[PDB]
């Protein structure tokens, strides 16, 4: 989140904005004479508005390459990186935790390690919400 | 406001959100906070559209205060 408000600050913007185009947009197509009665393809394409106006998908690996003094250590940093949240990934996978916004991941800039904090897991009420069965694979 | 409490016409905020924050104003402190958070829910300020742009001011300003420290 810190660096997404860097690369977002260091542009004309602010990263609420990104919230105020969803809405906009997406209330843009509630009234009348419908055009989208469908959420999921307009939501595509904002989602793609967002990713080519606003956020490219190279902000990360930009900020890490404008990190390190040496691309000896981005290389490293990015080997490293790859398997402490591949470590990560599995921790979110087992156990369920929840959604992992990105505030609550946290990287270390001199080795590459990766946590996360609010390891809270999701329990749902419902045993009826299962693409398995109720009965015969468990009682 | 994303949990589509309407199609957004021009929404209005629950009275539970107000009753919270009316008693975190209370919960706030007390001699010159209060005058000035108090001021930005008496006046038809929450609408949903105010509330966060006065939310979102308050943090800029407070963000900006927090660094200059």
């Amino acid at each position: 989140h810190e660096i997404h408000n860097e690369f977002c600050k260091k542009k004309g913007f602010d990263p609420d904005d990104i919230q105020d185009f969803m809405a906009d947009k997406l209330n843009a197509a509630h009234d009348d004479a419908l055009p989208a009665p469908d959420m999921t393809i307009l939501k595509v394409e904002i989602f793609n508005s967002i990713q080519t106006m606003f956020v490219p998908s190279n902000v990360l690996k930009d900020h890490f390459t404008s990190l390190f003094t040496q691309f000896e250590d981005f290389w490293l940093f990015r080997k490293q990186f790859a398997s402490q949240y591949s470590s990560f990934v599995f921790m979110s996978y087992m156990m369920m935790i929840n959604n992992r916004t990105p505030h609550k991941i946290h990287v270390d800039k001199t080795s590459g390690n990766v946590f996360t904090l609010e390891m809270l897991p999701s329990r749902f009420p419902y045993e009826r919400v299962k693409p398995l069965l109720k009965n015969h694979d468990l009682s | 406001y994303n949990r589509l409490p309407f199609p957004r016409k021009n929404p209005k905020l629950p009275e539970n959100t107000e009753k919270n924050l009316v008693k975190f104003s209370t919960t706030l402190l007390a001699p010159y906070i209060r005058p000035k958070f108090n001021a930005d829910f008496i006046d038809n300020k929450p609408d949903y559209e105010t509330y966060i742009k006065r939310l979102r001011y308050w943090r800029r300003r407070l963000e900006n205060k927090l660094d200059r420290a």
